[PDB]
RNA sequence: GAUGGGGAAGCUCCGUUUCAAAGGCCUGAUUUUAUGCAGGCCACCAUCGAAAGGGAAUCCGGUUAAGAUUCCGGAACCUGG
RNA sequence: GCUUGUGACGGCCCGUGAAAAUCCACAGGAAGGAAUAGUUUUCAUGCCAGGUCGUACUGAUAACCGCAGCAGGUCUCCAAG
RNA sequence: UUGACAUUGUGAAGAGACAUAGUUUCUUUACUUAUUCAAUGAAGCGGAGCUGGAAUUCAUUUUCCACGUUCUAGCAUUCAAGGUCCCAUUCGGGGCUGAUCCGGGUU
């Protein structure tokens, strides 16, 4: 009211520069970005084989929820605990007089790819987490094959990195229970069943169907309304 | 949530902390005593006859001055080597490839009164 | 022109020295009249948007 | 033998352009939002001599839709365009002399300037002194507009193609005879160093395909094969006929 | 003619703002204190290249075997502080 | 009158006859500013400092290039009766 | 320069063989991510919606266009004045709106 005024402003072009807008849309990234990104875009592109594309089929959040939640009791030993444990034993055992064994069995995950595959093929493990991730794919695209032809029930599992926190390395690639506590041996039996419902059992017709081949918007549109209008008038 | 909000359409490079460099060892175990000190920088009389000259009717002290050495520092060098004041300092390179100074004393001073203190005549 | 007081390098006028005066008085008017009509255009126009 | 003149040009070190004395490049607007969804107002502010060119440029100077401030663009001037002029640029724009126009948005007839090859190249075609182009009619599905060049080929491009209302300005200077060597001296002095000319048949063998002879002769047909061979092309290379011109020209 | 680069077995060739995350001013915030963060800009992207091009500012008298718009005398002017 | 400088004009062009550093001005109005006393250094006067390298002479029928103190060559300013 | 092979992928119609089920190969004509070219201090693209309204309603919308600037050699900049909400009211300052939504494919 006072002697205040106003005024709008018209930005309807030949008029009034043009105000500071979002333009997020538009800024020149730098080239290692612009890479990440349309890799990520080609990667979609192009129709992508069933030996592939059986991941991005991952767990779902809550089944691994769930199964992060058990795979944690079994954590590997801290720096500290282990010290621990040896100034235990090692004082302990060599006067005591047990045979090396005035330590516990220890229940741990399994990890490491080298480590994991011949624990698959040896039948000796009982619940393989895959990571998603994992740049070279090689390393693990032979794994769904490999626990399925051993009968061992797995899972695709979103993270490598949250893989490795559950192991105390930065990224994992893969995480493996082959032991467990009897206390826990009834949660897991019902873990295994809906993982291998939703993985090792959907398996083989998974096996047939490509992936990606998936258009962008810009291009989307451009049919759904091309097809939309020309067919049915 | 949600995104950044950038208003410019140029990305650029993120101004980054720039650490300072606390060493590990030294550069030279010991620093360079002074280069040119007044001593150095001053290095003989010029007493040519028409350099004499200068001094008697000039109150104009000339030396061979190192040619590492500005007027700057001929003046200070002066000043302090001889307890004088100066005026202004011209200077020149000889032909023999050595630097002469051209020192006026202000008229509190008789130069060639302080010529023959230095000692020479 | 650093070496000199100001006076020398303008006039008492409105863009004193740097437009011709006459070149002034052009867009003194020129302004007035146009930010006039443009309230001419405004409310005809406004005008035509209710007798349609 | 040697390299002959022809192919000595390529490396351009006396041959390249004397740029020097230039007003700067002619070139429309950039392609920007303004101008593709609706017009923008400039103003012509100058209409000057290019050096080595035939037509005069008009300096025309735009608002800057994104900063506060004049930015400025440098347009050959069509005929009877003057300056403080005021010139519109726009899909949305009106049919007059010296705005720029999408060859799309114009009556077929229309005779515009400068036109852009693709859209948003910044004007290709007719740009000389004297020329235009003419709009012979649209395609508006695949929005294309056939244009008539001023060679006589028709070629048909984007609808979105910009291109300048009227002719080009300064038409006529050919009609007038050189008439000494130096006018033809101080006329490429401004352009680069192509003249005067020395003909081959006058030249030793070693300078030329036409070189030598106890008498000045071609002695072999002037009519080079167009897949000659660099040191070979000079003469009338690839020509599908030859000899006086006879009878109207003039395309169907 | 360097530089991100692209060629070339390679000595090197190309490119000069070019397919580059290209850099620095004004002050505020300090009253642990010397300078971190607070804004807002400006995206200009090396550098060499003129003793005849551009360009801040000095003159007269006097003086030397030989220097002078450079020294002496007097009188000015410019740039920075 | 001579040389030169300058100016208001006029002829000529299909020729219309550099660039950049740098300096100033204006539009703008962020912001800062008095009465118990503020603003002002584009007004005057006043204080300090201005580095480095070149600077002699020849520039030609002997100081340069022509085997040389060669009748050759080698860019310019000043100009009495 | 002309051909083949490699870079080389995705649909659709049509020809071609085990001899008229579709693994495979070419003529056509589509697609866009490889490759290619133009542009720009990667600024407004694609998609939906608001409003207007031409439009004629065969139950109601089945759509199609638009959807801030053209007498004049002016002026157009300080996250914008306005409106509204906060700080705990100081001077300053902050959000939102003004300037619709969604997708981050610069075009
Ligand atoms: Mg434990
Ligand atoms: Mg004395
Ligand atoms: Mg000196
Ligand atoms: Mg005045
Ligand atoms: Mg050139
Ligand atoms: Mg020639
Ligand atoms: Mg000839
Ligand atoms: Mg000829
Ligand atoms: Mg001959
Ligand atoms: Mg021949
Ligand atoms: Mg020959
Ligand atoms: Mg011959
Ligand atoms: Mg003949
Ligand atoms: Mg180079
Ligand atoms: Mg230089
Ligand atoms: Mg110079
Ligand atoms: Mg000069
Ligand atoms: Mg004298
Ligand atoms: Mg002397
Ligand atoms: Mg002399
Ligand atoms: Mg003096
Ligand atoms: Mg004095
Ligand atoms: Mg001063
Ligand atoms: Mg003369
Ligand atoms: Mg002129
Ligand atoms: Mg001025
Ligand atoms: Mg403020
Ligand atoms: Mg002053
Ligand atoms: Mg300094
Ligand atoms: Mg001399
Ligand atoms: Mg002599
Ligand atoms: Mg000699
Ligand atoms: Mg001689
Ligand atoms: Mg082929
Ligand atoms: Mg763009």
């Amino acid at each position: 009211n006072p002697l205040t005024h106003s005024t709008p402003k018209n930005f309807g072009i030949g008029q009034a520069v043009q105000p500071k807008r979002n333009l997020s849309r538009y800024v020149k990234w730098p080239e290692y970005v612009r890479v990440q990104r349309q890799k990520k875009i080609l990667s979609i592109r192009l129709k992508v084989p069933p030996t592939i594309a059986q991941f991005q089929y991952t767990l779902d959040r809550n089944t691994a929820a769930e199964t992060f939640k058990l795979f944690n009791k079994y954590r590997p030993e801290t720096a500290a605990e282990k010290k621990e444990r040896l100034t235990k034993e090692a004082a302990a055992v060599a006067e005591g007089k047990s045979k090396q064994d005035a330590s516990p069995k220890p229940y741990a995950v399994k990890y490491g790819l080298n480590h994991v595959v011949a624990l698959i093929e040896n039948k000796k493990a009982k619940l393989v987490l895959i990571a998603n991730d994992v740049d070279p794919i090689e390393l693990v695209v032979f794994l769904p094959a490999l626990c399925k032809k051993m009968g061992v029930p797995y899972a695709i599992v979103k993270g490598k990195a949250r893989l490795g926190t559950l192991v105390n390395q930065k990224t994992s690639a893969v995480a493996a229970l082959t032991e467990v506590r009897a206390e826990d041996e009834a949660a897991l039996a019902k873990l295994v069943s809906t993982i291998d419902a939703n993985f090792a059992d959907k398996y083989d017709e998974v096996k047939k169907h490509w992936g990606g081949g998936i258009l962008g918007n810009k291009a989307q549109a451009k049919m759904d309304k091309r097809a939309k209008n020309s067919d049915s008038a | 949530k949600a995104l950044k909000v950038r208003t410019s359409a140029t990305f650029r490079l993120p101004k980054t902390l720039k650490l300072a460099r606390a060493p590990k060892y030294a550069s030279k175990a010991v620093p360079h005593y002074n280069r040119l000190d007044s001593y150095k920088v001053i290095e003989q009389p010029i007493t040519s006859e028409t350099a004499m000259k200068k001094v008697e009717d000039g109150n104009i002290l000339v030396f061979q001055v190192s040619m590492k050495a500005n007027k700057y520092q001929i003046k200070k060098a002066v000043k302090e080597l001889y307890e004088v004041d100066v005026l202004k300092v011209n200077t020149l390179v000889r032909p023999n490839g050595t630097k002469k100074a051209y020192v006026r004393l202000t008229a509190d001073y008789d130069a060639l009164d302080i010529a023959n203190r230095i000692g020479y005549i | 022109y650093a070496t000199v007081s100001k006076t020398h390098k303008t006039v008492s006028r409105a863009y004193g020295g740097s437009r011709c005066a006459n070149c002034v008085k052009e867009r003194i008017i020129r302004a007035f009249l146009i930010e006039e009509q443009k309230i001419v255009k405004k409310v005809v126009k406004e005008q035509t948007e209710a007798a349609k | 033998g040697r390299v002959i003149r022809n192919q000595r040009k390529g490396a351009g070190s006396i041959f390249t352009s004397h740029t020097r004395l230039r007003q700067g490049a002619a070139k429309l607007r950039t392609l920007d939002y303004a101008e593709r969804h609706g017009y923008i107002r400039g103003i012509v502010k100058q209409i000057v001599h290019d050096s080595g060119r035939g037509a005069p440029l008009a300096k025309v100077v735009f608002r800057d839709p994104y900063k506060y401030r004049l930015r400025e663009e440098i347009f050959i001037a069509n005929e009877g365009v003057h300056t403080g002029q005021f010139i519109y640029a726009g899909k949305k724009a009106s049919l007059n002399v010296g705005n720029v126009l999408p060859l799309g948005s114009v009556p077929e007839g229309t005779i515009v300037s400068n036109v852009e090859e693709k859209p948003g190249d910044r004007g290709a075609l007719a740009r000389a002194s004297g020329n235009y182009v003419i709009i012979i009619g649209h395609n508006p599905d695949e929005n294309k507009t056939r244009v008539r060049l001023p060679s006589g080929a028709k070629k048909v491009i984007s609808s979105d193609a910009r291109g300048v209302i009227g002719v080009i300005a300064g038409g006529g200077r050919v009609d007038k005879p050189l008439l000494k060597a130096g006018r033809a001296f101080h006329k490429y002095r401004l352009k680069r160093n192509s003249w005067p000319k020395t003909r081959g048949v006058a030249m030793n063998p070693v300078d030329h395909p036409h070189g030598g002879g106890n008498h000045q002769h071609i002695g072999k047909a002037s009519t080079i094969s167009r897949g000659a061979v660099s040191g070979q092309k000079a003469g009338l290379i690839a020509a599908r006929r030859t000899g006086l011109l006879r009878g109207s020209q003039k395309t169907q």
